[PDB]
DNA sequence: GCTAATAAACTAAAAACTATTATTATG
DNA sequence: TAATAATAGTTTTTAGTTTATTGGG
């Protein structure tokens, strides 16, 4: 476990957010609102654990513990919920702005030194572990402190000291029709050359609703690899894909909304009062005889090797079925906190199996009372793309040998060829059909679905998103690019009469 | 007096739904603790009636998982056993009653955390 | 055992299939039931759930009356599963 | 023309993971 | 007289159920 990852929106309360050249386009204010509406989104699906905060500066009243003037904290630092994003929704469009400027000011001069106050302190207010501290600033103008020496240096004295103390300032740029003016007073104040008369350097992203729990890093089991018997070697393992399931529901009353606890409970039939484990017998009939037996022998029954994995040798890569899979596959890493020097041996095993093209196999005992199965070590050299970042982890891939009686035995099926010309027409048709497969292309719907439908009736909306399903073959097109070839290869397989359905 | 001020202000202090309101009532907890736990002769007879409005204070008012009010009970037991570890019997027309609170404490929310 | 189906290529191509899982976990096909610890019964030791109210001295909410809800940020909402 | 499993979703349940906190040690 | 050391508290699978649902005859 590590830190976490705070938040902080600091927006202008002034007329320039309010207002824009094109009013066809979205005023800054507004595509603000759109904007943390999206990220506090994709926050609660994906880290709602962390903490998030909403705060307005040059407004003309202000509301904050440090008391500073035109300084109004609009949400404290908080876990995301839906009572936040209506009470962000309720100041959203173009009347929405109006409201806001009805019930809370704006335009008032401001302090930048003040609001790092501010945040400063509300950043102190968290005693959690944390790792991240963003601060977001919502202004398309860097004049307003150069206007004042003074408060640019003071300003930037304090952006420098909260940089320091691990802040981590990061610029919004906002569409300033005379342009945004970076290199002027920006980055030699901000943590980190085009004016940016615009605003989008990443509120592409920022507005993307993402759907990904993004679970942090975390070690699975840190086994002990015996060798042969004593010299044994700490690894971690790790799964780099896991499959993503629904969070279980929550059993909660019909007329309260609260969440009612269950308790389970064993007992007699013929009397009916409550019995304990020690009156549990595990029983099982065959044919017409039942044996009687307990838990601590059907666990014990499962219990053969300790916790940990067993060589059973080395096997050139080839020697592998393709269609030999059994289960989902495990990244294994060097470890030196159990056994201090694994690392060295580790990268010689690494070089040496990779130079010999033999992976590992191994007899691999998960924990206590478990089943030791049959796990090949393939090497997985690190690769780093353009970026140098890696994309591909150093260390092994660890997958499962089916047994014997994990197969299934099928009906045997004959040979049956077909014409090279048949060939040729089905290499024509997937040229036609081709293109390039990345594992970040296809999502689950179904799960998509069942958010957006999930976050529509927490908001309360007459509507639900409509899940963009990319596993749906676009019937017209790949009919438009075939044409002929289809029943031209019809022709040269079935017969006119015989179609494929009877 | 200052038992009694102290009671009626963390019978107070938790009319609002903060972290920093459990807080407060801890602390407050704490200097009576320090207090009443070296009382002469008599200070303990007016802090037998004073548990008894603020046990059944915060049995009815408390009276929720929020961890503000965890604390703040657990405090109150330590204090509460530490108090009867030497107290003498007189204590016992509350202990029924604290009894008939004690277990209805466990067994309500309590029993969830 | 097949599955039988039917692959399919555009809106213009499809073929009938019959899938074999191949390769397939194994489980064990028979569970371990519970009797009794001395008439080594089933029957005489069978099986409830009680959802009681987590508080008001666990009051007995009905067996239906419980409806599941659902994690929602630091939010949960009721939510059926019609 | 007479009924027939089945993987999904559902539980319990069991372990690993940080995260602390009496406890002598000494006086 | 005051320091260390197992130690329980949140996630995450995963074995055993439980649902009706297609597939037939």
């Amino acid at each position: 476990y590590s830190g976490r990852d705070s938040l902080i929106f600091l927006v202008d309360a002034s007329k320039a957010m309010f207002e824009s050249q094109s009013e066809d386009e979205l005023t800054p204010f507004d595509m603000s609102i759109q904007c943390i509406q999206s990220v506090y989104i994709s926050k609660i699906i994906s880290s709602d654990r962390d903490l998030l905060a909403v705060v307005f500066y040059g407004t003309e009243k202000d509301k904050n513990s440090v008391n500073f003037k035109n300084i109004y904290v609009l949400q404290e630092l908080d876990n995301p919920g839906a009572k936040r994003i209506l009470e962000l929704d309720q100041f959203k469009g173009q009347q929405g702005q109006k409201r806001f400027q009805d019930m809370m000011g704006h335009g008032s001069d401001y302090s930048l030194s003040e609001v790092l106050w501010v945040c400063a302190n509300l950043f102190s207010d968290v005693q959690f572990k944390m790792s991240h501290k963003r601060i977001m600033l919502f202004t398309n103008e860097d004049n307003p402190h150069g206007n004042d020496s003074a408060k640019a240096s003071r300003a930037r004295t304090k952006a420098g000291d909260l940089r320091d103390t691990g802040i981590f300032l990061d610029l919004m740029h906002l569409k300033k029709p005379g342009g945004f003016d970076i290199s002027l007073f920006y980055r030699d104040i901000i943590s980190i050359l085009r004016v940016h008369f615009e605003e989008s350097s990443k509120l592409e992203d920022l507005l993307r609703k993402v759907r990904a729990k993004e679970t942090r890093k975390r070690a699975l089991s840190r086994l002990k690899l015996k060798l042969n018997k004593d010299i044994v070697i700490s690894v971690g393992i790790y799964n780099l894909v896991q499959k993503a399931l629904k969070p279980p529901p929550i059993k909660l009353y019909r007329e309260t909304n609260e969440p009612v606890k269950t308790k389970t409970r064993t007992f007699n039939t013929s009397t009916g009062g409550l019995l304990l484990p020690s009156d549990t017998k595990r029983s099982q009939i065959y044919g017409s005889r039942q044996i009687i037996l307990e838990k601590e022998e059907t666990e014990e029954l499962k219990r053969f090797d300790d916790p940990g994995l067993m060589l059973m040798g080395f096997k050139p890569l080839v020697l592998l079925k393709k269609h030999h899979y059994l289960r989902p596959s495990l990244f294994v890493y060097p470890e030196e906190s159990l056994v201090i020097g694994s690392s060295t041996l580790f990268s010689a095993l690494l070089i040496k199996c990779l130079e010999k093209e033999v992976a590992a196999l191994c007899r691999y005992t998960p924990r206590r009372n478990i089943p030791p199965y049959f796990v090949a070590l393939v090497p997985q050299e690190e690769e780093l793309d353009d970026q140098k970042i890696q994309v591909t982890p150093p260390g092994f891939q660890l997958v499962f040998l089916p047994f014997a009686d994990d197969k299934r035995k099928m009906p045997f099926t004959e040979k049956i060829m077909a014409t090279p010309e048949q060939v040729g027409k089905m290499k024509a048709i997937v040229e036609k059909l081709r293109f390039t497969y990345r594992s970040d292309s296809f999502e689950n719907p179904v799960l998509q679905q069942h958010f957006r439908n999930l976050e529509a009736l927490a908001l309360d909306l007459m509507e639900p998103e409509q899940a963009v399903d990319l596993t749906l073959p676009k019937v017209e097109a790949m009919n438009k690019r075939l044409g002929s070839l289809v029943d031209e290869f019809k022709e040269l397989v079935y017969p006119p009469d015989y179609n494929p359905e009877g | 007096c200052s038992l009694l001020r102290l009671q009626e202000t963390l019978s107070a202090a938790d009319r609002c739904g903060a972290a920093l309101a459990g807080h407060q009532l801890i602390r407050g907890l704490g200097q009576e603790c320090v207090l009443s736990s070296s009382p002469a002769v008599l200070a303990l007879q007016t802090s037998l009636v004073f548990s008894r409005d603020f046990g059944l204070l915060v049995f009815v008012r408390k009276s929720l998982n929020s961890i503000e009010f965890r604390e703040c009970r657990e405090e109150i037991l330590k204090f509460l056993c530490i108090f009867l570890e030497k107290m003498g019997q007189k204590i016992a027309p509350y202990s029924v009653e604290i009894k008939n609170t004690c277990t209805s404490v466990y067994t309500k929310d309590r029993a969830a955390k | 055992i097949h599955w039988p189906c039917r692959l399919t290529i555009g809106s213009n191509l499809s073929i009938r299939i019959a899938a074999y899982k191949s390769i397939l976990q194994e489980r064990v096909k028979k569970t371990w039931t519970v009797v009794d610890a001395k008439t080594l019964k089933k029957e005489d030791i069978q099986k409830e759930t009680v959802y009681c109210l987590n508080d008001d001295d666990e009051t007995e909410v009905l067996k239906e009356d419980i409806i599941q809800g659902f994690r929602y940020g630091s939010d949960i909402v009721p939510f059926s599963k019609v």
